[PDB]
């Protein structure tokens, strides 16, 4: 018995995808040219008590092999777990996505995306049906300023973890999606 | 001295160039929960050439901070902090051509092809390109709407002109423009 073409379905996942990474990616760099000065950005780096993300803790890929090795049910739990990851602390942002200069940035707008988002990852792996099968989304264990450009710097980095991810399924699972 | 930059081409590998004595360059990168590793020396100093350091697949992770150093014989030169996905910006996009789309104006198709380096089949990277085109006496560009494709049409086109054009490419998302593609001329043909 034939399938329902993905496509329509992947379409919709990664627009959310894009939006979502869009969104992480522009509100960081706004606050980032506005409170972070490349020495604090350095200290912040080399200092993985503040710099070291919740989300961290999932088990992701790092680099192309790796990624390009795991099947399609693990980058898509992979990307649920991330994107669950994040509907709790987004509440935290409310501040900082509030003075931004918007553009769609709010914290509900973006809670809304990734409830989306969420639930059409869950589709996905019924549609395409370990550690990462049997472990739950990370809980944020918690000055203010290194408190949100830790939120923004985790929030980019998952926020592109989440568009690679399933981009990558994507690109297996329809015909010439990502060809010609 | 000081860094004159660094970058990854296509998400797989970096290298930095900077403009005393012997300058060194040392590198470390958060390799699971702590910056625990010692820093190393530059592990190819030949590849990107001169006054650079390349770091292959091997050395090349995203998503995680790295740190590099210029060193000299009176201590550290320079400092900086990145994680790969930061630096990304692509080559050109190459095979750039035109064709008439189909008499003082006429209408063309630009074409051309995605750095080979970029992964785009299998999902590793999505570019998007920005083409630019003007006659070539003046000195400003016509910029264009970043495009997700690599076909676009430049529609009215005065024949009695010559044209130039230039795509240049990025990560959606992620980090900088990359450089320009070699330039296309468009001569049209013209019906006295």
């Amino acid at each position: 018995f034939p399938t329902i073409p993905l496509s329509r379905l992947f379409d919709n996942a990664m627009l959310r995808a894009h939006r979502l990474h869009q969104l992480a990616f522009d509100t960081y760099q706004e606050f980032e040219e506005a409170y972070i000065p490349k020495e604090q950005k350095y200290s912040f780096l080399q200092n993985p008590q503040t710099s070291l993300c919740f989300s961290e803790s999932i088990p992701t890929p790092s680099n192309r092999e790796e990624t390009q090795q795991k099947s399609n049910l693990e980058l898509l739990r992979i990307s649920l777990l991330l994107i669950q990851s994040w509907l709790e602390p987004v509440q935290f942002l409310r501040s900082v996505f509030a003075n931004s200069l918007v553009y769609g940035a709010s914290d509900s707008n973006v809670y809304d995306l990734l409830k989306d988002l969420e639930e059409r990852i869950q589709t996905l792996m019924g549609r395409l049906e370990g550690q990462i099968f049997k472990q739950t989304y990370s809980k944020f264990d918690t000055d203010a300023l290194l408190k949100n450009y830790g939120l923004l710097y985790c929030f980019r980095k998952d926020m592109d973890k989440v568009e690679t991810f399933l981009r990558i399924v994507q690109c297996r699972s329809v015909e010439g999606s990502c060809g010609f | 001295p000081k860094f004159t930059k660094c970058r990854s081409p296509e998400r797989e590998t970096f290298s930095c160039h900077w403009t005393l004595g012997p300058i060194q360059l040392f590198y470390t990168r958060r390799n699971t929960q702590e910056w625990t590793q010692e820093w190393k020396e530059c592990p190819d100093y030949v590849s990107a050439g001169e006054n650079s350091c390349y770091f292959n697949s091997s050395f090349t992770s995203i998503w995680i901070p790295y740190c590099i150093k210029l060193t000299s014989n009176g201590g550290t030169v320079d400092e900086k902090c990145f994680s790969v996905d930061e630096i990304v910006q692509p080559d050109p996009p190459i095979a750039l051509n035109w064709t008439l789309l189909n008499g003082i104006h006429a209408d063309i198709q630009v074409r051309w092809e995605a750095p080979r380096n970029a992964d785009i089949q299998k999902g590793w990277m999505v570019l998007e390109y920005e083409l630019q085109y003007k006659e070539v006496n003046e000195t400003k560009w016509k910029m264009m709407d970043p495009i997700l494709t690599t076909s676009v049409p430049v529609y009215s086109l005065k024949v009695d002109k010559e044209y130039e054009v230039r795509v240049r490419s990025k990560q959606r998302n992620s980090g900088n423009y990359g450089e320009f593609s070699e330039v296309l001329y468009v001569t049209l043909p013209q019906m006295s």
